[PDB]
RNA sequence: AAGGAUUGUUGAUUUUGUGGGUGGUGGUGCAGUGAUGCCCGUUCUGGACGCGCGCUACAC
């Protein structure tokens, strides 16, 4: 329970974040990082409430401020939530620009961002529309290498879901120097699709974005596995070969040298 | 048509001062919250509170520890098909063909000086000048460091000045030597061209007014073989 | 460059130099899905009336 002093003062911000658009946020809010319990100062903000424009520079405000475990609270619990609620109640399921610049922000910080905004939404039943304008925020900023291989590894080993695809393939496109591990990674996920005993990842049916996917690691890395994984991606390719696609990974996967 | 739009345009207007009201509101409410600053934080501080990661976190710092021990792959590019690579390097044919048809119509040392050269390469034989040279440029890629384009820019010019010094010098005891060097050398200074012109080109110019001030005193005594080694180059570059 | 590059106090997200690809939260017609045919943003501020007489210049 907060002062009720401090309450009314925080309720008159709630009412100004509503309708704020440009100008200085309000110092009361400016220093809400700062407050060890800025969950409930929060709170009584009202952060659903917060217009666009305020979302984006409080995204702004609180990552830099908070350390890599309360940012991560905050992109969770906030950036996430209304990144979902935005597109699911738009007409046209489209995300509105000042919310999509602060999933820009959040990548500021690649942990905190990953775990609160890309793990959570792919592990919380996330849906296609959610995973292409997510996914090209991730396109467009700039991520580390490092940071962005740890991403990707975790996705490979989650139950193969459409969504997850698009986050593995925008990463693969990301044009990165991957380390040798993850991309022996990236073997064992596109592996574990060939039939054999094995999964139903081996009869599963596949989309394209699977095979777009798998081309751009073959196009990619085709000069960065061994000779024994190269035998394995070819036999994937000629159980679940696209009709199209597949003769085009081939081709590639062919032309790659061994390390 | 005429009241419509003076109607839309009222609403525009009433809808602007309305905003304006709305922000008039708005700028007081922050000041009135901004001399308040203080008392809300001296209660608040009052009552700050007293003073384990989720499974998925310690993973995941776990694996970017782990890749960062491990190598990094170099990242390749896609390999086009022979078509492609056939018509993309032929379409270039036609827009360096054309662009020349309108201008018809109207621990290793990077030496800044010819002399330097030659002391890195005083104790080397002949036949290993294009060793030495080529090294230079391996050590001092522009990437390496900041300032080495100016570095190979200026090595650039010294290299000119190298392959015409070496013509000047005698060369009938060892022409095979001295044949398997001046080529490597050109065509070294061909790939410099490449990317320094500007630094090659000055330098081509300091020469040819050299070779002008040095033929109005001496007639043909000033011209030698490496006068007319020095044209040729600039024929090939 | 951690004995500190960059952030509105922060920590490797950036800065300097060198190389470097892409129209892509695109739209729309077809059979969620499709190597899919066709084309190709944000906030404020303002919006000498007519007739007519006479006279006067314009022509080597």
């Amino acid at each position: 329970a907060l002062p009720e002093k401090v309450i009314k003062a925080y309720t008159t911000v709630g009412s100004i974040l509503k309708t704020w658009t440009h100008g200085k946020l309000p110092k009361l809010f400016k220093v809400i990082p700062s407050l060890r319990n800025w969950q409930d100062v929060i709170y009584v903000t009202n952060p659903e409430e917060w217009s666009p424009h305020v979302v984006y520079e409080a995204t702004k405000l609180f990552v830099s401020n908070l350390t890599a475990k309360e940012s991560q609270k905050f992109i969770n619990l906030i950036l996430l939530e209304r990144f979902r609620d935005n597109i699911e109640t738009s007409e046209d399921h489209s995300l509105n620009y000042h919310i999509y610049r602060a999933v820009k922000k959040s990548l500021y910080k690649p942990s905190a961002f990953f775990k609160g905004f890309l793990f959570p939404l792919v592990e919380t039943g996330c849906n296609v529309r959610e995973a292409t304008i997510a996914g090209s925020v991730l396109a467009k900023v700039s991520v580390p290498a490092l940071h962005s291989s740890a991403a990707l590894s975790y996705l490979l080993r989650l139950p193969f879901s459409p969504p997850t695809t698009v986050f593995i393939k925008i990463l693969l496109d990301k044009k990165y120097a991957l380390p040798y591990q993850t991309v022996d990674d990236c073997v064992y996920y596109f592996m574990r699709f060939r039939i054999l005993s094995n999964g139903e990842d081996a009869t599963r049916v596949l989309p394209v974005i699977w095979h777009k996917a798998f081309l751009t690691f073959a196009q990619r890395y085709k000069n960065d596995i061994t000779q024994d994984q190269r035998d394995f991606l070819l036999e994937t390719v000629r159980q679940r070969g696209h009709k199209d696609i597949g003769p085009e990974i081939r081709r590639e996967l062919l032309a790659g040298a061994s390390r | 048509k005429a009241e419509v739009m003076k109607e839309v345009i009222a609403k525009s207007k009433f809808y602007k001062q309305e905003r304006q009201k709305a922000q008039g509101i708005m700028e007081d409410q922050i000041d009135n919250l901004d001399d308040n600053f203080e008392d809300v934080m001296s209660e608040l501080m009052m009552t700050q509170p007293k003073k384990p990661k989720t499974d998925l976190d310690k993973e995941y710092d776990i694996k970017v520890k782990e890749l960062q021990l491990d190598k990094r792959a170099a990242p390749s590019d896609r390999t086009k098909t022979e078509e492609e690579k056939n018509a993309e390097a032929e379409e270039k044919k036609r827009e360096l063909e054309q662009q020349r048809l309108d201008r018809m119509n109207g621990s290793i040392s990077c030496p800044r000086t010819h002399d330097a050269l030659l002391d890195q390469v005083k104790k080397l034989d002949l036949d290993d000048h294009p060793k030495i040279v080529k090294n230079i440029i391996k050590a001092y890629q522009p990437k390496l460091a900041e300032g080495n384009k100016e570095k190979l820019g200026k090595f650039t010019a010294v290299l000119l000045r190298h392959i015409i010094f070496l013509s000047n010098q005698n060369y009938l005891k060892n022409v095979q030597s001295f044949k398997r060097t001046q080529n490597a050398l050109i065509s070294i200074l061909k790939s410099l061209s490449e990317k320094y012109n500007r630094e090659l080109s000055e330098e081509c110019r300091d020469y040819i007014n050299e070779m002008q001030a040095r033929y109005k005193k001496n007639h043909f005594d000033a011209l030698s073989n490496g006068d007319l080694v020095f044209f040729s180059i600039i024929g090939i570059l």
